[PDB]
């Protein structure tokens, strides 16, 4: 749920269904914005739904899901990553190799 | 020569399903939600009329709008009923009790002959009598004590 | 109104509670009566008789008391002008009150306050019709009979006129508002000519809310609900006085006492649906700011008022409760049009019945018709000892009397008015008031010598 | 032992624990809480002697007293209470009479009088040291707020009395504008000379009305029509105050909703103008006659007309307790004045008050009665031995 | 009952405690208020045991016995019986309490002599009418020649005030309650005289004002005298009106839409201000708030604002100034507005009140009454309250009857007379009846400390022989004639002072059985 | 919302008005950022990145004593004359060095 008062008047029948697939839709435009730079091993500090785990096993892309935040500044000085906070915001630079 | 309407909706202005929000944007159409919420209840109270039904029985309770309605129509009404006291007025009088006012006709309304309320033991009673088709009775017990009458009734 | 924690004198209290449902005149003598037949009953159970021995014999004598009751009765009403009957039976109920400074001014208030609002065709009399309403100040003597209905005005302008000659009542039952719906409905204001549309929408509806009954030819209303305060300037500038506030039974018998009809909405009224009504004011009592109304003239009204004044809450919640009593017994005489003879006229004449049937046979239930007979003449007793008199020897004088010619009508008073007659002195009761005291009282005593064990518990808690 | 300039104080500790020191009879019985139902008739005697006159009343429990003391060897004598009601009527009507005699008449137009009748209540006070200031502030905090000549009444509510700690009693001000204890907001100018100050009643924040308002958003762009059209409304708010020249604003204290935003206070820091929030309803009386502005509820009739004047409005940063404003001077002044208290304690203060509030009463005594006698147990001689003969 | 008691916490008695609590519950009511009758009685003080105890001085007898709490059952009747005197004709409160007590210890001394209860009501009920008749007969009317009725009425106001504190006042507060009740020209409404109790100054200060004084002074920046104005009041909303559409909102989809809504509800709160000034007015009364929006308005054309006077104080402005409510504004030719001459404010114990100085068609008063103390102030609002209350049903009935002891001996007259023409069974009860009316006359003459034994002897023995207007003289403590002296009273108050009581007394008598239930949260 | 098509592009609307502001006070030279408010962990990207120190949650008594002796402007929201996002970036304080020791 986003930080507003965000409520959503229903009064067709293909409004329903359209709301639950764009739930999944926005689940694949973040998913399709962390491939675009080839990792192997995603590693998040919040939670991962089951449709998130979807693109990621067919991309072979191995989820860690809820490192703690202080272990998440210590990989990020050991792989030197850089935590980033918004997917479609990726760079080349905030990938961690020589891991 | 009376007919019983025995129903099951209620005679209320205020008959509401506790989920309609009935937006308005201009006052020609808001007048028009106030003037239709009386239509509604003035278009079951039509439907009850004009079929020989003076005697108005109902489970649910009934406002002030069709208490007067019925005054002025020379109709007699009853309501907030008991449901087992109207289940022996369904085998009583040989109608059926209509929860909807559309299908009423003359195959569901009651028929008795004498229905006045008396003053016994002080409090009022509608009673009905001279249906021959009665598969039903109603012994009326008086006594002189509260736990008399119940020994009454036991015995 | 007693705290009464024993489960036989708890029967007492709702045999008390039975005569005042059914007749309501003799509840103080069916108590007195029922611990007469127990009192009798004691020295019956010491010689060896059974409970319910005594018990079936006081139905078989009982009975005997019913069918010589209906001996001597006949009434002359006819509600015209032979009210003279319906005077007097009501002065033996507000005799023994404390109502006796207004005993001829009282008992015609409840005379013809009942014949009124009586239907004589189904002779049935409804006591909602007749409201009883009482207000401190005054004396006993300045209770009237109020020919309509008394509220409490609640006129919400004080430049209101406070009386009106001929009232056109336009009794409505909506408040004098915008309509609002029953419903959730959360009207939606986009633009300013929305808005401007909201303040004449408003304006029109009060325009149209006070022009609805001027075109009837109205000029006063009545209303159940509150009143705007736009509203209330507009009833003066079309001069239209109206109350606020009522109560739910109140405007009920505003619409049968002017003859007029309850109207919903404002869109339903007609010329047709109103009351009428002649002096409409409002009476100021004293120094305090009640202001009831009082209705003076009236066109075939079926539904009057007692205003019931005295000098202390005392003297007026008794006068509440005494000439109630008086209303009943107007009420038993359309039930049943037959009389007896009070002041224990009627219990001496009924206990030489049982005692001559009580030798017709003395089998099995002689001792328990003699103990009846005994117990009917403990309320004519109870007479002579409140009046300073001697009780075994006034009774022994009257009962010898009624054996040696045919029994009149013969009893006792405190004053005593000369002689004996009952008939001479207008003491007069109804015979159904009787007839329920004798079958109560022996069906109580049943039910209280037919009990063996009692199973109940210790301490509270 | 709290009569003349001779007495002490007296200190009562109350059952919640606010002790206050008290040399006032008005004061003291209010503050005792005695018990006896005669006694708190004596209480509401001093009571009401504050009102009609301010500066009697510790006296009038002194002779209330001994008239009572007085009646112990008369109903010890076979005279009935209803004889000596008629006899103290004779003796109060009769000494009336001597008191006229003794009065002088006086004129308000002399200084030299009304000083000295002002220094006589200080000297049983703990400001009998200071009398020397406090008295000569007392005349002309009365004086200049009467426009004598034309009236022989005076509301002492139009004189306003700061209680702040900090200093001495000689740090006393009779600064006669408008003191504020409210802070300003933004504080990074605190001083405006040829100051204009402006009443608002108008809340400069959102716009929102009384009737249940809600915005609906069904857009990608609309979200941007939300704040960017809040931030214009405000501006318009802004730049109509800016251009009517006025520098200083007082808002009143708003309860519904926001008086004052965020958004609402950048843009006046901008604009160089000092804004003092929390005005508080009852006091916009005071203000409008002090400084000569006009309250302005809506924007569209806030005009230069309904603006006042100052020659210094500044902030004074003081070394006590805190800081308050000071506006210096003002065209046309009305009949109001302030009075700053200071003090080393918290005691002296509420001391200090009700001796100035003892002062300023007994020049309110002058103006409706223009008429004064020698003090000092002067007429209750004159009153023990005219009445003696009047006796016999 | 006692024998074999079927009660669980409830008690009662039969004939020995019942008459024997009533009848001391009920003398001791009457001997408490019994120093408070006469012009020379004394005043009590009541108090409470605590929490804001709230002492209240009172010599009137209704207020003294609605606030002690009397746990004894008979004794609630006598409380409840000057309740009703009060609020029937506002005078003869203390009057009924001790004549329904001393019927009462008449009766208790029936008790050895045994005689019936019942002959003892029959007894009184052949007294008391024989002293509707000594009243009735000798009630004085006024019609025309009006200078004989204001004298009259001086006489009412007179001997009300006299057995109150305003005991040395009789030459000022006779004048302030008798023209309180001329100036009414009407029905006695009693709330157009509008009393304010303010601290400072002596009885003598008080005065009645010729025009009206109110509260919540004048707006802010709004004139505060206007000479030759027209009043025009209201009783409508100003600001944050929400007008009587429940369940209406306001749903836009921008920012710029509320600032064009917030200002079409001041301009139509704007419209409302000047539909009331095309009457033409210069004040304004509001019975609701009036909040900045509109104050700025009245302020800016000069007219007055009165915020929030009193639900009350409408309806004093609307009988002093000749005007209407006028709640809807939309038609200034149907609008009636008042009228005065100064709207000046005046100061009056240290508070500005708005005074309405030279008012026409003024059909209300205010009694600006000040005090010592708050006690005074509080005793002499009752004491105010007890005469213009006689003086409005003095008005409505013009009848006046000889006080000071000389109706009670009139009334003790006709009852012995008809006593000696009466058998020996009821005639007892008839000169016991005669006995508690001459008490009347023995408590005002004892309370002065006169010999009432004698005085009372005198009277009985004037009233024997003609002397239908002799009196008991509490000035210099003799026999006088009550016509010279000016010492009258109502018919009304002396009826139901006679009536009252002897209804009273005959409840208490009846009872036989005092069955008291068991109470509530008391162990 | 009325349609589901709309849905997605007001949730991405409540962080690109949010970065939009950290875009324009950051490109003008800013390095140092005090705030007395909050900066949330979505925020904080944008220092990392572009190599800034972001300081949240500093009191309000030792901001004003920065400001005035760094000759900063101690700025709110958006202002200067109905424009859409201008900061006033000639009012930027200055340091010689900000360590953190
Ligand atoms: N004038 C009279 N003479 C003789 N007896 C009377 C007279 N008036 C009333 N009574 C008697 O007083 C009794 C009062 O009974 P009451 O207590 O009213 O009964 P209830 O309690 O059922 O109303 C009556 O039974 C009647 O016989
Ligand atoms: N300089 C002085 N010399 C002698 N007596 C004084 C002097 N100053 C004040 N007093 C006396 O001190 C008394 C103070 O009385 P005070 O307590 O002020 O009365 P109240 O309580 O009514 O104000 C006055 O009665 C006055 O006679
Ligand atoms: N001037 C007078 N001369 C003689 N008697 C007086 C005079 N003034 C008052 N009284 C008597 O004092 C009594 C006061 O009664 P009061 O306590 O006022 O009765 P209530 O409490 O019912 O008003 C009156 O009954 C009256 O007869
Ligand atoms: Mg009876
Ligand atoms: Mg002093
Ligand atoms: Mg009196």
């Amino acid at each position: 749920k986003g930080e507003s008062q965000t409520d959503i008047e229903i009064t067709r029948e293909e409004d329903f269904t359209r709301i639950l697939q764009m739930e999944e839709e926005y689940i694949q435009q973040l998913c399709e914005d962390i491939i675009q730079l080839k990792p192997d091993v995603v590693i998040t500090e919040k939670g991962i739904s089951d449709l998130a785990q979807h693109y990621l096993m067919r991309a072979n892309i191995t989820a860690i899901r809820r490192v703690r935040k202080t272990d998440n500044n210590r990989i990020a000085r050991a792989c030197g990553a850089r935590i980033v906070s918004r997917p479609e915001e990726l760079r080349e630079d905030d990938v961690g190799t020589g891991a | 020569n009376p007919k019983i309407a025995l129903l099951n909706v209620e005679l209320e202005l205020k008959a509401e399903k506790d989920n309609a929000e009935i937006r308005v944007h201009t006052v020609e159409d808001y007048q028009a939600i106030v003037d239709a919420e009386w239509n509604i209840l003035y278009d079951k109270l039509e439907k009850i009329h004009h079929s020989g039904a003076k005697v108005v029985s109902s489970k649910l309770p009934i406002g002030d709008v069709a208490t007067q309605y019925f005054a002025d129509r020379d109709m007699f009404c009853a309501g907030r009923v008991p449901e087992e006291d109207l289940k022996r007025t369904m085998m009583a009088c040989g109608g059926s009790i209509q929860t909807s006012v559309n299908a009423l006709s003359a195959d569901v309304l009651g028929r008795c002959q004498v229905f006045e309320e008396t003053q016994i033991g002080g409090e009022r009673y509608n009673f009905f009598t001279g249906c021959p088709k009665a598969k039903t009775c109603t012994f009326i017990l008086r006594g002189g004590a509260e736990q008399f009458m119940e020994e009454t009734e036991r015995s | 109104m007693m705290d009464v924690d024993h489960q036989i004198a708890k029967l007492m209290v709702e045999l008390s509670k039975s005569q005042d449902d059914e007749i309501g005149d003799g509840t103080t003598g069916v108590v007195v009566l029922a611990g007469a037949l127990l009192e009798e009953a004691e020295q019956l159970l010491d010689r060896g008789i059974h409970p319910i021995r005594i018990a079936d014999g006081y139905e078989q004598a009982a009975r005997v008391a019913i069918e010589h009751l209906d001996k001597i009765s006949d009434s002359v009403l006819v509600d015209i002008k032979d009210t003279e009957p319906l005077i007097q039976t009501a002065k033996t109920t507000l005799g023994s009150k404390v109502v006796n400074s207004c005993h001829r001014q009282m008992a015609e208030i409840a005379v013809n306050a009942v014949l009124t609002v009586a239907d004589m065709e189904r002779r049935d009399v409804d006591f909602e019709l007749i409201k009883v309403e009482g207000k401190v100040g005054g004396r006993l003597e300045d209770t009237k009979l109020i020919k309509g209905v008394i509220v409490d005005k609640d006129f919400s302008h004080p430049q209101m006129p406070k009386k009106v000659e001929d009232a056109k009542i336009a009794i409505l039952t909506c408040p004098f508002e915008p309509p609002k719906p029953k419903t959730k409905h959360k009207l939606d204001v986009t633009s300013v000519e929305d808005y401007k549309a909201l303040q004449k929408y408003e304006k029109e509806k009060f325009e149209e809310m006070i022009q609805q009954i001027k075109e009837t030819g109205a000029n006063l209303a009545i209303c159940q609900w509150g009143f705007d305060d736009e509203a209330n300037h507009l009833l003066l500038q079309n001069n239209l006085p109206a109350v606020r506030w009522v109560g739910g039974p109140e405007i009920e018998l505003i619409a049968i006492a002017t003859g007029g009809r309850i109207v919903p909405r404002f869109s339903e009224l007609t010329a047709e649906k109103l009351g009428f009504a002649g002096l409409v004011q409002e009476i100021s009592f004293g120094t305090t700011k009640d202001k009831m109304l009082v209705i003076e003239q009236c066109k075939n009204s079926r539904a009057v008022t007692i205003f019931i004044r005295g000098g202390n809450k005392m003297i007026i919640e008794e006068a509440k409760r005494s000439l109630h009593d008086a209303l009943c017994v107007i009420r038993n005489l359309i039930r049943d049009n037959r009389v007896v003879y009070g002041g224990g006229a009627a219990e001496i004449s009924c206990a030489l019945a049982v005692s001559q049937e009580a030798d017709k046979c003395p089998t099995l239930e002689q001792y328990a018709m003699r103990a009846f007979a005994d117990a009917l003449e403990v309320i004519p007793m109870a007479l002579s000892e409140n009046s300073g008199m001697n009780p075994i020897q006034t009774m022994t004088e009257v009962r010898a009397r009624q054996v040696k010619e045919m029994n009149p009508a013969l009893g006792i008073d405190c004053l005593h008015k000369g002689t004996n007659d009952m008939k001479q002195q207008h003491v007069i009761e109804t015979l159904i008031g009787k007839k329920q005291q004798i079958s109560l009282a022996t069906q109580m005593v049943r039910m209280i010598l037919k009990i063996d064990d009692i199973r109940k518990p210790g301490e509270s808690e | 032992t709290s009569l003349g300039p001779k007495g002490m104080d007296k200190m009562i500790q109350d059952g919640k624990g606010d002790v206050t020191i008290t040399n006032d009879g008005a004061t003291i019985l209010k503050q005792m809480q005695v018990l006896h139902p005669a006694a708190r008739m004596l209480v509401e005697l001093s009571k009401a002697q504050d009102i009609e006159a301010g500066d009697g009343t510790t006296s009038v429990v002194i002779i209330a007293g001994s008239l009572l003391d007085s009646c112990t060897k008369l109903l010890q004598k076979g005279i009935h209470p209803t004889i000596i009601s008629e006899s103290f009527q004779k003796a109060l009507e009769k000494g009336i009479e001597i008191l006229t005699d003794m009065s002088r008449p006086v004129e308000l137009s002399d200084r030299e009088t009304l000083l000295n009748s002002a220094t006589t209540s200080l000297n049983s006070k703990v400001v009998s040291q200071y009398s020397s200031l406090l008295s000569p502030m007392s005349v002309n905090a009365v004086m200049k707020v009467i426009d004598p000549a034309t009236a022989t009444s005076v509301d002492l509510r139009d004189i306003k009395i700061v209680k702040k700690l900090g200093g001495t009693i000689d740090d006393c001000e009779l600064v006669e504008g408008l003191v504020l204890t409210q802070k300003v907001s933004n504080s990074g100018i605190t001083r405006v000379e040829k100051a204009k100050i402006g009443l608002i009643q108008f809340c400069l924040s959102a716009p929102k009305t009384d009737m249940d308002n809600q915005i609906v958003v069904s857009d990608y762009a609309q979200m941007d029509r939300v704040l960017r059209e809040e931030r214009a409304y405000i501006l318009n708010l802004v730049k109509q105050i800016k251009k009517t020249g006025c520098n200083v604003l007082l808002i009143q204290k708003s309860i519904l909703r926001d008086a004052l935003s965020d958004l609402a206070l950048h843009f006046l820091n901008k604009m160089k103008i000092m804004v003092i929030k929390d005005i508080e309803r009852e006091d916009i009386e005071f203000i409008c006659k002090t400084i000569g502005t006009k309250p302005v509820a809506h924007i569209d009739q806030f005009t230069a007309d309904m603006l006042g004047s100052a020659e210094l409005a500044e902030e004074v940063n003081l070394n006590g307790s805190g800081k308050l404003l000071k506006i210096t001077g003002c065209a046309s002044p009305g009949k109001t004045v302030t009075i700053v208290v200071r003090g080393s304690n918290k005691l002296v203060i509420e001391e200090a008050e009700r001796s100035i509030h003892d002062a300023l009463c007994v020049i309110r005594c002058l103006v409706k009665k223009r008429a004064l006698i020698a003090g000092g147990g002067a007429p209750e001689i004159e009153l023990a031995l005219r009445l003696t003969e009047y006796s016999r | 009952a006692p024998v074999n008691i079927f009660k669980a916490g409830a008690d009662e008695e039969r004939a020995e405690t019942a008459r024997l609590t009533s009848f001391i519950g009920a003398i001791a009511i009457g001997d408490l208020v019994k120093s408070t009758l006469g012009p020379k009685g004394m005043d009590k003080i009541l108090l409470s045991s605590g929490r804001d105890a709230s002492l209240m001085v009172t010599n009137d007898g209704a207020t003294i016995l609605k606030n002690i709490g009397v746990d004894n059952p008979a004794a609630k009747v006598l409380v409840d019986m000057s309740r009703v005197q009060d609020d029937e004709v506002g005078d003869g409160t203390t009057s009924v309490t001790v004549l329904a007590a001393e019927l009462l210890r008449e009766a208790e001394s029936l008790i050895a002599k045994k005689i019936h209860p019942q002959t003892i009501i029959a007894g009184w009920r052949e007294a008391t009418k024989a002293a509707r008749e000594a009243l009735l007969s000798s009630a004085v009317d006024h019609g025309s020649d009006e200078v004989k009725f204001r004298q009259d009425l001086m006489n009412i106001a007179g001997t009300t005030l006299s057995s109150k504190l305003l005991t040395h006042h009789k030459d000022h507060f006779t004048k302030l309650a008798v023209e309180a009740v001329l100036r009414l020209k009407g029905s006695g409404n009693l709330e157009a005289i509008h009393i304010i109790k303010k601290l400072g100054g002596s009885l003598a200060d008080s005065y009645l004002d010729e025009g009206f004084l109110l509260d919540k002074k004048i707006g802010v920046n709004q004139p505060k005298r206007i000479e030759n104005a027209k009043i025009l009041i209201a009783n409508t909303g100003m600001d944050t009106d929400k007008i009587k559409i429940f369940g209406s909102r306001v749903r836009v989809d921008s920012t710029a839409k509320v600032a064009e809504i917030e200002h079409a509800e001041k301009e139509k709160m704007k419209e409302k201000v000047e539909r009331i000034l095309k009457h033409g007015i210069n004040c304004f009364i509001n019975r609701q708030l009036i909040y900045n929006y509109p104050e700025q308005l009245f302020g800016a054309a000069g007219v007055m604002a009165i915020e929030h006077a009193d639900f009350a104080g409408v309806e004093r402005l609307a009988l002093v100034t000749g005007g209407e409510i006028a709640s809807t504004f939309d038609h200034p030719e149907l609008v009636k507005l008042g009228s005065c001459k100064l709207i000046e404010e005046v100061m009056i114990g240290e508070d500005k009140l708005i005074h309405f100085s030279g008012v026409a068609l003024g059909e209300a008063c205010t009694i600006v009454l000040r005090g010592a103390t708050q006690q005074i102030l509080d005793e002499a609002e009752r004491s105010l309250h007890d005469a213009l209350c006689v003086l409005a049903q003095t008005v409505k009935d013009s009848r006046t009857v000889y006080g000071g002891g000389c109706s009670e001996m009139l009334m003790a007259h006709a009852v012995t007379q008809l006593a000696n023409r009466t058998p020996g069974k009821e005639a007892v009860a008839m000169e016991s009846y005669a006995k508690a009316l001459r008490m009347l006359p023995t408590i005002i003459a004892d309370n002065a400390g006169y010999d009432s034994a004698d005085l009372v002897a005198q009277l009985r023995a004037a009233h024997s022989e003609g002397n239908t207007t002799a009196g008991l003289d509490m000035r210099e403590g003799t026999i006088g004639d009550m016509a010279i002296l000016g010492i009258t009273e109502s018919f009304q108050v002396k009826r139901q002072v006679l009536l009252s009581a002897a209804e009273a007394a005959e409840v208490i008598l009846r009872v036989d059985n005092i069955i008291k239930a068991a109470p509530r949260k008391r162990v | 919302i009325t349609d589901p098509e709309k849905l997605d592009q007001i949730r991405q609307r409540e962080s690109d008005i949010t970065k939009e502001r950290i875009q324009k006070i950051l490109a003008t030279g800013a390095n140092v950022i005090l705030t007395t408010g909050g900066i949330d962990d979505m925020c904080l990207k944008y220092f990392v990145e572009a190599g800034a120190m972001a300081v949240r949650r500093v009191l309000k008594r030792d901001l004003k004593r920065i400001a005035k002796a760094s000759g900063a402007t101690i700025l709110s929201t958006l202002a200067n004359l109905e424009g859409e996002e201008t900061f006033e970036a000639a009012m930027l304080g200055q340091a010689e060095e900000v360590v953190q020791e």
